[PDB]
């Protein structure tokens, strides 16, 4: 009778974490965003091949900005390149606190979350990372 | 342009958008003392001083045309 609907270990490839670092960094003090794409298989493994942002927010990580019709627009393009890809989760970067989510960022999470389940929120933090994993 | 108030952005200093000039109520209210007229009937004393005064300011401003005709100050 219950389902999975758990949120599985996130396996992130060599190319999309540069993505998001680089994404972060040029990004910051201004709070940004842009999607997650990639395959997940199994109940395990979810496998983050590329990102690409996804227009970038102004004042908070606003609702305003979670877009179905950006979305939309760049999945179908995705299709007629021959690599079909699924929109695996959402990264965000706050510089105001390390793993922290703004008031305005937990909404516009959920618009996330209704579309799949497996949408993840990875927080970046450009300005207290020298490890680039930290 | 100057004296024009403006936005600058809160996260990333940038100026974004422009607002209205300020000007002030206060200065507009002061402003216009000259009713009720005050004349030399209720106002006085010093009959030198009142006549130099009428002199330097208040022919001055009527008689303007002559002063430019002339080319003295």
């Amino acid at each position: 009778a219950p389902a999975v609907d758990t949120a599985e270990q996130v396996y992130i490839s060599s190319l999309a974490l540069l993505k998001m670092l680089k994404h972060g960094r040029a990004g910051v003090p201004m709070e940004v965003m842009g999607l997650m794409l990639g395959e997940f298989v199994d109940d395990y493994t979810v496998r983050v091949i590329d990102v690409f942002a996804m227009p970038q927010s102004g004042t908070g990580v606003s609702v305003e900005a979670v877009d179905p019709v950006f979305q939309a627009k760049m999945l179908d393009m995705l299709k007629q390149t021959g690599r079909p890809e699924m929109v695996v989760g959402w990264y965000h970067s706050h510089p105001g606190f390390g793993c922290w989510l703004s008031g305005v960022d937990i909404n516009t999470q959920q618009s996330f979350e209704a579309l799949s389940e497996r949408a993840v929120a990875v927080v970046v933090d450009p300005i207290q990372s020298v490890k680039g994993k930290v | 342009k100057p004296g024009d108030l403006v936005g600058v952005n809160k996260d990333s200093y940038l100026i974004l958008e422009t607002l209205p000039t300020e000007y002030d109520s206060r200065v507009k209210a002061m402003e216009v003392d000259e009713r009720p007229t005050e004349q030399y009937s209720d106002i006085g004393g010093l009959d030198k001083q009142i006549q130099e005064l009428v002199e330097a300011i208040v022919l001055p401003m009527n008689h303007k045309e002559k002063f430019e005709n002339l080319g003295i100050q």
